[PDB]
């Protein structure tokens, strides 16, 4: 599970609300270790 | 991180030389739909 | 780019009042939104309504809206602000603006930035 | 828009006026300034962009719903009314806060 936010909440041209900033917690080296990762996804590859 | 303003890629396609090869393939067309048909060109309706 | 405005002065009330805005240096026909703004001695600066430059789209202010009226002069590069039923609270100072639109990257796709307020005239004081 | 009524800094400090809206979120914050008597100018506008003229004290920022405008040592010279202006969500240009009152 993704939890998302737009990356430029304040932008006028088509991209607006094309890139999210995404937050999850992924996997680490270790099994016993969470990480927390945030990254940018396009629209296209996110289904809400 | 975007190191500067989110821009929407594009593509660049010249008018006039687009204009000049569309209408050498309708004269093709022609040759095999008739020399007083109407042919006209439309974006792609349905699908992904 | 110079703004410069003139206009009655005072009026009585229930009388319309029209302010006329004109420029040095600029063409109204710019893609850029031009406004008036109406400021009181005791208040900030309240926008009036405004009219783009370029397609004759206008905006009012919701509060202000029936009884104000915007408009432009392709023509000498000028605009006028009608205001009908003038009283007490419209002796302000009234302003004329200029927004302006910059660039960063392809205009057709939208990738441009508001500006809103760039250049401002002296403005007029009215009284009623 | 609200804003802070007044705001009273020692000369040469370093002041920051917030205001905060729900048309936040979308549009950004641009900052006047206008002293008594005289035109207003337009001081900080978009994204933290500042126009020619105006001292590289005045800076400032839009996170959240907020907007904050610092200026850096504050002179005798940025006694002024400041205003935090931007757009209404319904797309309406007006959008105004009461104005802070800065005394240096
Ligand atoms: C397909 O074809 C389209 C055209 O149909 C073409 O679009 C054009 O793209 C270019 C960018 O590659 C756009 O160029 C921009 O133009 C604006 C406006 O130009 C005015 O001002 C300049 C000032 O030099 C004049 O020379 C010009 O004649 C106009 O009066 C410029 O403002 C842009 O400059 C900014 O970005 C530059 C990036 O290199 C910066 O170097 C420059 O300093 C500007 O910086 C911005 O950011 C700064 C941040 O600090 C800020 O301080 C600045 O104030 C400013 O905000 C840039 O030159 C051009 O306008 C587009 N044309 C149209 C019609 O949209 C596509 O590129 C083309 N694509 C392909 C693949 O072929
Ligand atoms: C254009 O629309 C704006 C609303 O966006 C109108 O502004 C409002 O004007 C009234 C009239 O003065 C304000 O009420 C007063 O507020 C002060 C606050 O210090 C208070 O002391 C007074 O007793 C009175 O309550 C109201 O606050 C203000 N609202 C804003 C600015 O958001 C404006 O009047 C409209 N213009 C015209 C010409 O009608
Ligand atoms: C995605 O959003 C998060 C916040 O929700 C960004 O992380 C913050 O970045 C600011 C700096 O701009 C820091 O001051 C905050 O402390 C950060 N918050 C957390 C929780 O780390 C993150 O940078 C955004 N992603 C991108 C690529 O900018
Ligand atoms: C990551 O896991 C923690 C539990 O350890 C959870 O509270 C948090 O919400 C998760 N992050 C996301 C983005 O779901
Ligand atoms: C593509 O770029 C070349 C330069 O590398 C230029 O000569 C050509 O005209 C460009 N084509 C279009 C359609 O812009
Ligand atoms: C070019 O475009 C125009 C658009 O009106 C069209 O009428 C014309 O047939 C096209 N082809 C040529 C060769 O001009
Ligand atoms: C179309 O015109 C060509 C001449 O360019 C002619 O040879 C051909 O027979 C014509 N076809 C019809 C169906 O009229």
């Amino acid at each position: 599970t993704l939890q998302c936010t737009n990356y430029a909440p304040k932008l006028r041209s088509m991209m607006r609300g094309e890139i999210k900033n995404c937050s999850f917690n992924m996997t680490t080296e270790l099994r016993d270790k969470k990480q927390k990762v945030y990254s940018l996804f396009y629209r296209l590859d996110v289904v809400q | 991180d975007v190191l500067g303003h989110v821009r929407m890629a594009h593509c660049n396609i010249s008018k006039a030389t687009w204009n000049e090869t569309l209408g050498k393939v309708v004269k093709q067309l022609r040759k095999h739909f008739g020399n007083n048909t109407i042919i006209r060109f439309a974006q792609s309706s349905g699908g992904d | 780019v110079q703004l410069q405005e003139s206009g009655p002065g005072l009026v009585k009330p229930s009388e319309t009042l029209s302010l006329t805005c004109i420029v040095s240096g600029d063409s109204i026909s710019s893609s850029e939104w031009w406004s008036w703004i109406r400021q009181p001695p005791g208040k900030g600066l309240e926008w009036i309504g405004n009219i783009g430059g370029s397609s004759g789209s206008t905006y009012y202010n919701a509060s202000l809206k029936s009884r104000v009226t915007i408009s432009k002069d392709t023509s000498k590069n000028q605009f006028s602000l009608e205001l009908k039923s003038v009283t007490a609270a419209d002796t302000a100072v009234y302003y004329c603006a200029r927004s302006s639109i910059t660039i960063f990257g392809v205009v057709v796709l939208g990738e441009v930035e508001d500006k809103p307020l760039d250049v401002w005239g002296r403005g007029v004081l009215v009284t009623v | 828009l609200t804003q802070e009524p007044a705001l009273s800094v020692a000369l040469g400090h370093t002041v920051s006026m917030t205001c905060q809206g729900d048309s936040l979120e979308t549009y950004y914050v641009n900052w006047f300034q206008q002293r008594p008597g005289q035109v207003p100018v337009l001081v900080v506008y978009g994204n933290n962009y500042r126009p020619s003229g105006i001292p590289e004290r005045f800076s400032g920022s839009w996170s959240g719903n907020t907007g904050t405008l610092t200026i850096t040592a504050a002179q005798v010279e940025d006694e002024a009314d400041y205003y935090c202006n931007s757009w209404d969500s319904s797309g309406t240009h007006l959008l105004f806060g009461g104005g802070t009152r800065l005394t240096v």
